[PDB]
C-alpha cells in the first residue's frame, strides 16, 4: 500500500544499527529457519515466544499484525495474571478460614516424607504455583503457532533481503505525508469537433 | 436484495415469555383437580404478572409501529441561524406497511386475551374457586395468541417457498433436472457425516483478536486483490485515517 | 456396519458379470477404446482354450471316475498307493488343459478361404494377429520432443466434423500470411504428424546421438496397435466367413 | 434351504407375546412412576383378554385410582422438567454472546427515504 | 459410499465441509461480473442443491425435535391429548435443533470445486471471502491447511513474505 | 473458442437430401410417443429415452429393496410390538375410537402394521435411490441441450 | 514448457479419496495387528490346535479384520481412480492420435 | 463498511467511541447526522444518573425495610444495596442503548450518504 518512495524502511534502519554478529544478520546472509518438530525442541522454543515477539515489534513497529499481537498478548498475560492471582487469594482465604474451624481438605499426605512439611503447607503452595504454571502453559499454547508464523516470515523476508516495511504498516503523524488539497480544474475550452 | 430475514437467534429470545405462560397454564389446569384456590393463587399471579410483561412489549412495540407514519425532523434554518420542528409523510416499501396492519390486529387480539384473563381471575377470587371451563378456555387463548406471534416471520416463508414457484416445467426444456427426492436422501448422508466429523474430527478454532480496535476492517491490498466493490476507495482513506489516529 | 451392508446387498454383485471388465480395465491402463476391445479379445482367445480345457477335464473325471479304479487290474499302483491316483487324475486334467490350449494357442496354420475362416478349423485369426503384433511391435525409444508437445496440447480442439477456419492475425502469429498458412495447413489440414515434420526430425537425431552411437535405430512413429490388431481380420485381409457375411474382401 | 429362513416365521411373530418377567423379578420398593404404570398396563391387558366380569370390574375401580395416580406424577415431571427447560434457556440467552454485527441493508430504503420522484409524484404537469 | 459419486450435490467425509449459514454469507460479498461463465454455472447448480436442502433441513431435525419435546413434557405419551403442549413447546425445540444443524458444516463436492479450484474463479472467490468475510474465512482457511490445501490467501502459509492478517491458530507443523 | 468453416449454400440436390433425410426422422418417430415437432424434438426424445433407462432401474432396484429389506429390518423391527416397554403384552389403546379387536392379535398386528409398512416403503426408496445410477442423465454444465437437427442425425 | 493438465475436479476429488484412504490404512493397520494378538490369546487359550493352525489362524482374522475396517476407503479410492485413469487415458489418447 | 455474520466481532468499547467521535466532529458527515448523535447525547445522559438516584433512594428505604432492619450488618448491608446496584446497571446500560442506536442510526445514515454499502443505490 505504501508507495515505494513513500516507504522509510524503517526495518532496514533498524536492521542497520543492529550489531555485528548478530541472528537477524545471519538470516540476511541466507541462514535459514526451521520449526522444532520434536518434543524437547518445541518445549524449548516455548520459552522464546518473549524474545520473538520483541525483536519483531522492534523490526516491524507500528505493523498492523505486529502491533495487534501485542497488545492481545499484553492484554491476555494482565487477564490471566489476575485471575489466577484472584484464584490463589480465594483458595488461600477458604483454606485458612476452614483450618481455623478444624476443616482440612483430605489432599495431598499429612506429613511431607522429606523435610515433613506439613499438608496445609504444601496445598498453599500448590495453589500458589500451579495457577502459575497453568497460565503460562495456557498462554503459550495460544500463541506458539501464532509467534512461529510470524517469525518465519520474518526470517523469509531477511533471506530475500527485503527489509522494505511490509504491508499493513502505518506510520505516526510525523512521517506520514501531507495530502495537497489544492487543485485547480483545466480550463474549460470548447471541444473542435 | 430485501429480503427482510430476521434473526432466529433474536426471535427465539423474545417468544421465551409467551411459551412460558402456555405451559405455566397447563400445570395449573392439570393441578387442578387436587390443589385448593389458595395454593394455586402462586400459579395465577405468575401468569398475571407475565401476561402483563408480554403487554408491556406488546405496546412498546405497538407504539412505535404507529409512530413510524409521523416523520418529525429538524429543519435548521441558516438565515435565521434557528433549528425548526417540521412534520412530513412516510414513504416506504408496501410489504412493511401491511406487516405494520398485521401486527396492529395482533395487539388488538391480545388485549382482548388479557381483558379475558383479567375478567377471569377477579370472577375465580370472588367465587374462591377455579374451574375447567373458564380456565381451559384462558389456556387456549394464549396458545391461539402465541401462534399469531409469528406473524411478522412470514419472510423465512417467502424465502424458502418463492425457490419453489421459481423452477420451470420440467418439460419445457429449461434444465432438464430434478433433484428434489435426490437430494433430499443425498443430504440425510451428509449430514450424517457433517455431524460425526463436527464431533470427532478437526474442528477449527474459533479463538481471534478481541482488542486491537478495527482489526477485522481489511483495506484492500495485494493480498486480498481489488476486486471489492468499487467505491470501497473511501473505506480504505477511512481505515487508513483510523490506523494512523491508533498509532 | 452401514457400508458392509451396502457390500452385501448391492444389486450389482446379483447382476451378471460382463466382457466390459478387460476393456476397462485395458482403458485405465492406457489403451483407447478400440485398442482395448482388440486387446482384450486377444487376451479372451487364448485364455478361453485353457479355460474350456479345465472344464472338459473335470467334466470328464466326474463322469468317468471309475476308470482309475478299473485300471488297478492293470495298475495295482494305484490301488496300493492313492497318491499315485491322484497324480494320475491331476495328469488327466493338465492333459485336457493342454490339448484346450493346442486348439486355441497353437499356429496350427490354415487356408484363407471365406468358406471355412473362423469355424476354428485352424487358429488363423489368433496366428496372424499374434504374429502381426510381435513383429511391428517397437516401442518409442524417444522423448517426445517440445514441438510434439506443444502440437498435443495445440490438438484440444480439432475436430474432423468440421474443419476448423483459421486466421491469420499479424501481431500473434508474426511471419507472412502465406507462410503462416502453409504452416497451419501442414499441422493440421494435411494430417501430417508432428514427429514426420523435417526439422522435428532432425530434432530427435540431434537429441538421441547417443543412441544412434551405440546403434541403435530411433522409431520416428509411435506403436500403433489398432494399425496392426483387428479380431475381424478385415486388417489382415482374411476372408470373412461367407454365412455370418454378406460382402466379400478381394484379398 | 432359503426357504427356511424366508418363509419360515419364528413363534413369537406369530404366537401372543408373554410377560416379561424380568421386569417384574425386583422392582424398588418406592411407589414411583415405574411401579404405578406397571401396575396400570397389568390391570389394562387383562381387562382386554380376560372373560372374568367380577374380577374386571374390580381392576376398573382400582385402574382409575392408577391413572389419577399417574397423573399426579406426570405434573410433577412436567412441572421440573418444564422449568429446568425455561431455566436453562434464559440462562443460555444470559450469557451467550447474541451475533449484533447482521446487515442492516433490508432497513434501508435510499429510494424511499429521500422521494427520488420529487414533485413529478404530484400531478405532474409538464 | 454410495452409486452416484459421479453427482455434484453429492459429498464425500473429506470434501471441503461449509454450513448453511456460511454458504449464504458467502454469497453476499462476491459479484456475479467478476466471475467466468463456468464460473457462474458452478453457482447456479450449487443453489439449485441448496434450494431443496436447506428446506429439507428442518425435516431431518424434526424427529430428534419431536423426541425432545416428548421427553420435556413428561414420560406420559398421551396422543392428541398432549399436541398442544408438544407443540407449543416443540415450536422453539426444533428451531434449537436447526440451528444445530445449520451451524454444522456438510461436504459436498461443488463446495470444494468453487473454494479449491485453482483457477481465476477459485482465487476470487478466496480473497473475497478473506477480506469481506474474516471470521468465515478464518474458519475456512484452518480446514483447508488440514486438508492439505495451499494458497496464498490461507492465513497458515510457511512460505509467504507477508505477515498474516488474522490469528492464525494452533496447529501441527 | 474457434469458428468452423461455413459452407456454401446447399443446391438443389442437397435441398432434397435433407428434405428425404427429415422425412425418413418424421417415419422413425414411434407412434406412442407424444413429442412436438420443434427445435428440440430430438434433443427432448433422447432425454425421454435416457430417463426411461433411468426409471427402469430405479424400480428393479426398488423391487429388490422391498424384497432385501423386508426380512432384514422390518420383520425384525415387528418384534418391538410384542411387549411395551413396561413387559406387559401388547394391548389395545384406542385414541377415539373403541374399536372391538376381539380377533386374535388384532391390536399388535395392525399396529404393527401401520409402522412397519411406512418403514417398508420408506427403507426401499432410500434403497432405490442408493444404489440405483442417474450418471447417464445427468449433465453438470447442461451441453446436452443442442438442438439436434433431424437431417443431421 | 507447458505440459498435460489434468482436471482440477478430479484432482480434488482424489485428493479426499487419498487423504482418507491413507488414515484408514494406518489405522486399520492398528486394527489388524489387535485383531491378530486378540485371535492369537483365543487359539491359545480355548481352542486346542497345533500352534502353527493357530498362527495361521490368527493371522488371516487379523487380515480380515483389517480389510473390513479399510474396504471402505480402499474401495471409493479404487473407483475413483479408476473413473481418473480411464479419463486421462481418453484425453491423452484424443491428443495423440494420428 | 464492517463485516457482517455471526462469526464476526460484535462493536468494541474503543470502536464505538472512535466512530462517535468521527460522526460528531468530521467534515465529510453532513449537518443532519451530526444533529442526530448530538441529540442522542443529551437526552441519553439523563438516565446515567436518574437510575443511579432511584436506586439510593430504595436502597435507603431497603436498608431500613422490615426484615433488612433485623438482619446483621453483614446481611444487612449486603441485601440493602442490591436495589442500587440493579438500578444504578439499569440506567447505565439504557443510557449506552440509547446513545449507541441512534449513534448507529446515524452511522447508517452516513453509510449511504457517501455510499459505503455495496447493496444500496438509488
Ligand atoms: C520450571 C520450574 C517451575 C517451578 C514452579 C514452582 C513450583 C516448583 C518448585 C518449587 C521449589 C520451592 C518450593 C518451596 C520449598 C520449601 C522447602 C520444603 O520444605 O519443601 C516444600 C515441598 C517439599 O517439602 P516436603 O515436606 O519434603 O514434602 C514432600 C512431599 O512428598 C511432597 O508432596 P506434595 O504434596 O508436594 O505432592 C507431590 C508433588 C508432586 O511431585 C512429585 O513427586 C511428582 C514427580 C513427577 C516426576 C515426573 C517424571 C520426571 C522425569 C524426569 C524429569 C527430568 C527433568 C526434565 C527437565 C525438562 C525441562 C523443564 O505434588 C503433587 O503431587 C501435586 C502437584 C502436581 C504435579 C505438578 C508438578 C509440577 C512441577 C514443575 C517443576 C518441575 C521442576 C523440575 C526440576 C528438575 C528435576 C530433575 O516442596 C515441594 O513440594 C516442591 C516439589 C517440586 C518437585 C519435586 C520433584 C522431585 C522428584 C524429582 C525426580 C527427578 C530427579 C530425581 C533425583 C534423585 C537423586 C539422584
Ligand atoms: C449465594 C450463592 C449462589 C447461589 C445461586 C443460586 C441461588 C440464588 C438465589 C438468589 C436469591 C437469594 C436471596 C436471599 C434473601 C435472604 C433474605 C433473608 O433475610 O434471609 C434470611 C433467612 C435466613 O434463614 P435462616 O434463619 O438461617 O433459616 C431459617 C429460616 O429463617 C426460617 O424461616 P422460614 O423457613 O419460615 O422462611 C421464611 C419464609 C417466609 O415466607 C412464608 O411464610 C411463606 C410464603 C409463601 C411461600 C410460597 C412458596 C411456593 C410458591 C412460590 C411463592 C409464592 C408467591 C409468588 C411469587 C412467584 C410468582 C409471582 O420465606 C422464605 O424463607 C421463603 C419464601 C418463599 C420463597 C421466596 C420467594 C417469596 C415468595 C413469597 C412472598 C410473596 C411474594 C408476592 C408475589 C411476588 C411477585 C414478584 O433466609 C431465609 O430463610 C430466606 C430465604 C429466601 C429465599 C432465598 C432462596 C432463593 C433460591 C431458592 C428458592 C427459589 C424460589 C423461587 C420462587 C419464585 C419463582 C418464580
Ligand atoms: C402413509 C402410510 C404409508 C404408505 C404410503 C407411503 C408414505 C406416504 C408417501 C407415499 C406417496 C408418495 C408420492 C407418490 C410417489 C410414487 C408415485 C408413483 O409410483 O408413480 C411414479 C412417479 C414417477 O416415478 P419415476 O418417473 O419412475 O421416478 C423414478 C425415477 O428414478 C426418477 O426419480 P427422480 O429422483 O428423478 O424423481 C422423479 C420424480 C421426482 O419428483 C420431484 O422432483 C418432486 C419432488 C420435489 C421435492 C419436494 C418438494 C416439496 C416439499 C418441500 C418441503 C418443504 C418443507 C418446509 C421447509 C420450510 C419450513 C420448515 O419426478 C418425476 O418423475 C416427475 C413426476 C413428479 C411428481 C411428484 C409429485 C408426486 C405426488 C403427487 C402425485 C401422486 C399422489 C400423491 C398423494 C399424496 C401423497 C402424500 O413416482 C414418483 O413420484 C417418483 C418416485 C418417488 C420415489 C419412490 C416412491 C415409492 C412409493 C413409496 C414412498 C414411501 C415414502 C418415502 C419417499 C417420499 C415420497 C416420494
Ligand atoms: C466355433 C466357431 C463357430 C462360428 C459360427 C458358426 C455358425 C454356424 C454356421 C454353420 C454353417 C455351415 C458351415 C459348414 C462348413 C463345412 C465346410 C466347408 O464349407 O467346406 C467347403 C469345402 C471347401 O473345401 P476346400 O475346397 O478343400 O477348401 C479348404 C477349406 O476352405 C479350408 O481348408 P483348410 O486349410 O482348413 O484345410 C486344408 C485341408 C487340411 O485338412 C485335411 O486335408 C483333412 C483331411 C481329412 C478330413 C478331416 C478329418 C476326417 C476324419 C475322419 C472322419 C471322422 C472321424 C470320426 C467319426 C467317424 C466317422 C466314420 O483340409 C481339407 O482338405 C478340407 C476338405 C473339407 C473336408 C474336411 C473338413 C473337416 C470335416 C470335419 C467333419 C466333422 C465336423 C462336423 C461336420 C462338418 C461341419 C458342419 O467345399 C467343398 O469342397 C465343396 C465343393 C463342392 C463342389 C460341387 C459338388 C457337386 C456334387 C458332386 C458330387 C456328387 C455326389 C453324389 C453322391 C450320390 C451317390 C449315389
Ligand atoms: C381497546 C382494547 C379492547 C377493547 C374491547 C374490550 C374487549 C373486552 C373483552 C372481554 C371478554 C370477556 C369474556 C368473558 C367470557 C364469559 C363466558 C361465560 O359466560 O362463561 C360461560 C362458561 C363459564 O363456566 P364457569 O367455569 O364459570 O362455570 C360453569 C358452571 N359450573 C362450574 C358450575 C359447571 O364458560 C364456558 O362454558 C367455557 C367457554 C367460554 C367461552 C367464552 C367466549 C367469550 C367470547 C367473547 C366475545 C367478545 C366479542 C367482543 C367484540 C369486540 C368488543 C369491543
Ligand atoms: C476377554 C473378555 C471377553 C468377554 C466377552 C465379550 C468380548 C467382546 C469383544 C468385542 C470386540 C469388538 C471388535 C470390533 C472390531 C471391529 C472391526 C471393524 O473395523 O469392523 C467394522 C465393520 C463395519 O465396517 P464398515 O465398512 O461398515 O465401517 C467401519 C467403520 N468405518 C466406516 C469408519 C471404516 O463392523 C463389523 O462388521 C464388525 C463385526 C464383524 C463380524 C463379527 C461380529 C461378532 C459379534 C456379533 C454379535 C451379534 C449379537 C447379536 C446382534 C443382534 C442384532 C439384532
Ligand atoms: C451413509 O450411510 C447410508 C445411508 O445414509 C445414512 C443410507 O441412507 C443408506 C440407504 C439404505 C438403507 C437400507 C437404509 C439403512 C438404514 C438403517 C440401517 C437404519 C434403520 C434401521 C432399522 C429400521 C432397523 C430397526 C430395528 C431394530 C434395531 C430391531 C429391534 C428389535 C428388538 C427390540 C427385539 C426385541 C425382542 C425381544 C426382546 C424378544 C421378546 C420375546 C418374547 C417371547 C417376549 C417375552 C416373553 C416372555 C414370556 C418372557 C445406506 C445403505 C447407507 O449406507
Ligand atoms: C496346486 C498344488 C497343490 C496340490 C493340488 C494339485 C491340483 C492339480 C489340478 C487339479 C486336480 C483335480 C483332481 C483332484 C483329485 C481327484 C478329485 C476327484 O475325486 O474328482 C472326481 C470326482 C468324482 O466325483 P465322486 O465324488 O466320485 O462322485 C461319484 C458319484 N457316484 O469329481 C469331483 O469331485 C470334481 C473334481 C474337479 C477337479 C477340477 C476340475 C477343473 C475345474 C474345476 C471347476 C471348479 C470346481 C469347484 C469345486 C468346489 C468344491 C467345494
Amino acid at each position: 500500500m505504501i508507495l515505494p518512495h513513500n516507504n522509510r524502511q524503517l526495518a532496514r534502519q533498524y536492521f542497520d544499527s543492529l550489531p555485528e554478529n548478530d541472528i537477524n544478520r545471519k538470516y540476511y546472509e541466507g541462514l535459514k529457519y526451521e520449526t522444532p518438530k520434536t518434543f524437547f525442541g518445541r518445549f524449548l522454543n516455548q520459552f522464546n515466544i518473549d524474545a520473538k515477539l520483541d525483536t519483531l515489534s522492534k523490526f516491524y513497529t507500528y505493523q498492523k499484525t505486529i502491533r495487534a499481537t501485542q497488545a492481545e498478548l499484553q492484554e491476555d498475560r494482565k487477564s490471566y495474571l489476575t485471575n489466577s492471582l484472584l484464584f490463589t487469594a480465594v483458595s488461600w482465604f477458604s483454606i485458612y478460614q476452614f483450618a481455623r474451624k478444624g476443616a482440612v481438605l483430605p489432599v495431598l499426605r499429612e506429613y511431607g516424607r522429606y523435610f515433613g512439611t506439613h499438608r496445609l503447607f504444601r496445598q498453599y503452595l500448590h495453589t500458589l504455583v500451579l495457577p502459575l504454571l497453568y497460565t503460562e502453559y495456557a498462554l503459550n499454547q495460544k500463541y506458539y503457532t501464532h509467534m512461529e508464523h510470524l517469525w518465519t516470515v520474518h526470517v523469509n523476508r531477511l533471506n530475500q533481503k527485503i527489509l522494505e516495511d511490509p504491508l499493513y504498516t502505518f506510520y505516526p503523524q510525523e512521517l506520514n505525508v501531507p495530502k495537497h488539497n489544492i487543485i485547480v480544474p483545466t480550463i474549460f475550452r470548447d471541444t473542435p469537433q | 436484495y430485501k429480503t427482510h430475514l430476521f434473526s432466529w437467534r433474536w426471535f427465539l429470545i423474545k417468544l421465551l415469555p409467551s411459551v412460558s405462560i402456555i405451559l405455566l397454564g397447563y400445570y395449573l389446569q392439570l393441578t387442578l383437580k387436587w390443589n385448593l384456590f389458595n395454593k394455586q393463587n402462586t400459579i395465577v399471579l405468575l401468569i398475571t404478572l407475565l401476561l402483563l410483561y408480554i403487554l408491556w412489549l406488546e405496546f412498546y412495540q405497538f407504539y412505535h409501529i404507529l409512530s413510524f407514519y409521523g416523520n418529525i425532523n429538524w429543519a435548521f434554518d441558516y438565515d435565521e441561524y434557528i433549528w425548526t420542528l417540521e412534520l412530513d409523510t412516510r414513504r416506504t416499501r408496501l410489504a412493511n406497511n401491511y406487516i405494520a396492519i398485521c401486527l396492529f390486529a395482533k395487539f388488538w387480539h391480545f388485549v382482548f386475551i388479557f381483558l379475558f384473563w383479567v375478567f377471569f381471575v377477579l370472577r375465580i377470587n370472588e367465587l374462591g374457586r377455579i374451574r375447567y371451563p373458564l380456565l381451559v378456555a384462558n389456556v387456549q387463548n394464549f396458545i391461539i395468541i402465541y401462534i399469531m406471534s409469528w406473524a411478522y416471520m412470514y419472510p423465512w416463508l417467502k424465502f424458502i417457498f418463492r425457490k419453489y414457484l421459481d423452477v420451470p416445467y420440467y418439460w419445457f426444456y429449461l434444465n432438464g433436472r430434478e433433484l428434489g427426492i435426490r437430494v433430499f436422501f443425498t443430504d440425510l448422508k451428509l449430514f450424517f457425516y457433517g455431524i460425526t466429523n463436527r464431533l470427532f474430527d478437526f474442528n477449527p478454532s474459533s479463538i481471534k483478536f478481541e482488542k486491537y480496535p478495527f482489526y477485522y476492517w481489511i483495506n484492500s491490498s495485494q493480498l486480498t486483490e481489488f476486486n471489492q466493490y468499487r467505491k470501497f476507495v473511501i473505506r480504505d482513506s477511512i481505515i487508513y485515517s483510523l490506523n494512523n489516529y491508533i498509532i | 456396519v452401514y457400508h458392509l451392508f451396502e457390500r452385501i446387498c448391492n444389486p450389482d454383485n446379483f447382476k451378471l458379470s460382463g466382457e466390459a471388465a478387460r476393456v476397462r480395465t485395458l482403458i485405465a491402463a492406457g489403451f483407447s477404446k478400440e485398442e482395448a476391445e482388440q486387446v482384450a479379445w486377444l487376451q479372451n482367445h487364448q485364455v478361453n482354450g485353457k479355460i474350456l480345457g479345465l472344464f472338459t477335464g473335470g467334466f470328464a473325471l466326474y463322469c468317468c471316475n471309475n476308470y482309475f479304479h478299473y485300471f488297478e487290474r492293470y495298475f495295482p499302483r494305484l490301488r496300493y498307493q492313492p497318491f499315485t491316483k491322484f497324480l494320475a487324475q491331476a495328469a488327466t486334467v493338465y492333459f485336457f488343459f493342454k490339448i484346450g490350449d493346442y486348439y486355441f494357442t497353437s499356429r496350427r496354420y490354415g487356408s484363407n478361404d471365406a468358406r471355412m475362416n473362423g469355424l476354428m478349423y485352424s487358429n488363423t485369426y489368433y496366428s496372424t494377429n499374434k504374429e502381426a503384433l510381435i513383429q511391428n511391435f517397437e516401442p518409442l525409444n524417444r522423448k517426445f520432443t517440445e514441438e510434439e508437445v506443444e502440437q498435443f496440447l495445440r490438438n484440444e480442439g480439432r475436430s474432423q466434423e468440421e474443419k476448423r477456419n483459421w486466421i491469420y492475425n499479424p501481431h500473434i502469429h508474426g511471419s507472412t500470411e502465406g507462410e503462416w498458412k502453409a504452416d497451419i495447413h501442414e499441422k493440421f489440414d494435411s494430417g501430417k504428424a508432428p514427429w514426420e515434420r523435417e526439422h522435428v526430425k532432425a530434432k530427435i537425431l540431434e537429441t538421441n546421438k547417443a543412441k544412434i552411437d551405440a546403434g541403435e535405430e530411433i522409431q520416428l512413429k509411435p506403436f500403433k496397435t489398432l494399425n496392426h490388431l483387428d479380431k475381424t481380420g478385415l486388417l489382415h485381409r482374411l476372408h470373412p466367413f461367407i454365412w455370418t457375411n454378406n460382402w466379400t474382401l478381394l484379398g | 434351504m432359503i426357504w427356511k429362513y424366508l418363509q419360515r416365521t419364528n413363534r413369537g411373530n406369530i404366537i401372543q407375546a408373554g410377560l416379561q418377567h424380568r421386569k417384574f423379578e425386583n422392582l424398588p420398593f418406592k411407589q414411583n412412576f415405574d411401579n404405578l404404570t406397571k401396575a396400570y398396563d397389568l390391570r389394562m391387558w387383562y381387562i382386554s383378554n380376560s372373560p372374568h366380569e367380577a374380577k374386571n370390574l374390580e381392576y376398573v375401580n382400582e385402574l382409575e385410582a392408577l391413572h389419577n395416580e399417574l397423573n399426579y406424577q406426570n405434573s410433577r415431571q412436567f412441572l421440573f422438567r418444564t422449568v429446568s427447560f425455561l431455566l436453562g434457556w434464559a440462562l443460555f440467552y444470559q450469557f451467550y454472546e447474541l451475533p449484533k454485527t447482521y446487515d442492516w441493508q433490508d432497513t434501508q430504503e435510499p429510494k424511499h427515504q429521500v422521494p427520488a420522484y420529487g414533485d413529478l409524484e404530484e400531478g405532474g404537469d409538464e | 459410499m454410495d452409486n452416484n459419486y459421479h453427482f455434484w450435490g453429492n459429498g464425500d467425509r473429506q470434501d471441503v465441509s461449509l454450513s448453511y449459514e456460511d454458504y449464504y454469507s458467502i454469497l453476499d460479498c462476491l459479484l456475479d461480473e467478476k466471475l467466468s461463465p463456468q464460473g457462474l454455472m458452478k453457482f447456479k447448480n450449487l443453489h439449485e442443491v441448496s434450494m431443496y436442502g436447506v428446506s429439507y433441513v428442518p425435516l431431518y431435525c424434526f424427529p430428534v425435535a419431536y423426541g425432545i419435546s416428548h421427553m420435556l413434557t413428561g414420560k406420559v405419551r398421551r396422543g392428541h391429548s398432549g399436541y398442544r403442549n408438544l407443540f407449543s413447546l416443540m415450536s422453539v425445540v426444533l428451531p434449537f435443533t436447526c440451528w444445530y444443524a445449520y451451524t454444522t458444516p456438510i461436504p459436498r463436492r461443488l463446495y470444494t470445486e468453487i473454494i479449491c479450484s485453482n483457477n481465476a474463479d477459485g482465487a476470487y472467490v478466496r480473497n473475497r471471502i478473506k477480506q469481506q468475510k474474516p471470521g468465515i474465512w478464518r474458519k475456512l482457511s484452518q480446514q483447508l491447511y488440514n486438508k492439505n490445501f495451499r494458497f496464498p490467501e490461507l492465513n497458515q502459509d510457511l512460505t509467504a513474505t507477508e505477515f498474516p492478517l488474522d490469528y492464525v491458530a494452533p496447529h501441527k507443523f | 473458442g474457434f469458428e468452423t468453416v461455413v459452407p456454401a449454400p446447399p443446391t438443389r440436390d442437397d435441398e432434397l437430401r435433407m428434405i428425404k433425410a427429415t422425412e425418413e426422422q418424421f417415419l422413425q418417430q414411434p407412434r406412442y410417443k407424444l413429442y412436438m415437432n420443434e427445435a428440440h424434438r430430438i434433443a427432448k426424445m433422447n432425454h425421454g429415452d435416457r430417463h426411461n433407462n433411468i426409471r427402469a432401474h430405479f424400480w428393479s432396484n426398488f423391487a429388490l429393496g422391498l424384497l432385501i429389506t423386508g426380512p432384514i429390518f422390518i420383520i425384525p423391527f415387528g418384534k418391538a410390538f410384542r411387549n411395551l416397554r413396561s413387559g406387559v403384552p401388547y394391548y389395545f389403546r384406542p385414541k377415539y375410537v373403541f374399536t372391538q379387536k376381539n380377533q386374535y392379535n388384532q391390536d399388535r398386528n395392525w399396529g404393527a402394521m401401520k409402522k412397519q409398512i411406512p418403514l417398508w416403503l420408506g427403507l426401499s426408496t432410500a434403497y432405490a435411490y442408493w444404489f440405483t445410477d442417474f450418471s447417464i442423465n445427468d449433465d453438470e454444465w447442461l451441453e446436452k441441450g443442442k438442438v439436434i437437427y433431424p437431417h443431421q442425425t | 514448457a507447458r505440459d498435460f493438465e489434468y482436471n482440477n475436479q478430479d484432482v480434488n476429488q482424489l485428493n479426499g479419496a487419498f487423504i482418507s484412504l491413507v488414515e484408514d490404512e494406518k489405522i486399520g493397520f492398528w486394527v489388524g495387528v489387535g485383531g491378530f494378538a486378540y485371535s492369537q490369546f483365543i487359539m491359545r487359550k480355548f481352542v486346542k490346535s497345533t500352534n502353527i493352525f493357530a498362527s495361521v489362524t490368527s493371522l488371516f482374522a487379523g487380515a480380515a479384520l483389517a480389510n473390513l475396517y479399510t474396504h471402505q476407503s480402499r474401495a471409493s479410492y479404487a473407483r475413483v481412480a479408476a473413473r481418473a485413469n480411464r479419463n486421462a487415458s481418453l484425453a491423452l489418447n484424443k491428443l495423440m492420435e494420428y | 463498511m464492517e463485516p457482517f455474520g455471526t462469526d464476526e466481532r460484535n462493536w468494541t468499547h474503543e470502536e464505538k467511541d472512535i466512530i462517535t467521535r468521527f460522526l460528531k466532529y468530521d467534515k465529510h458527515v453532513n449537518l443532519k447526522t451530526a444533529e442526530m448523535v448530538y441529540s442522542a447525547e443529551v437526552e441519553s445522559a439523563y438516565f446515567g444518573k436518574a437510575g443511579a438516584l432511584a436506586g439510593g433512594v430504595i436502597s435507603a428505604l431497603f436498608f431500613n425495610f422490615p426484615i433488612v432492619r433485623n438482619l446483621p450488618i453483614i446481611r444487612r448491608s449486603v441485601i440493602g444495596v442490591l436495589p442500587f446496584l440493579y438500578c444504578y446497571t439499569w440506567g447505565k446500560n439504557t443510557q449506552e442503548e440509547l446513545r449507541w442506536l441512534k449513534t448507529f442510526a446515524a452511522y447508517q445514515r452516513f453509510v449511504v450518504y457517501h455510499g459505503q454499502h455495496c447493496k444500496l443505490w438509488v
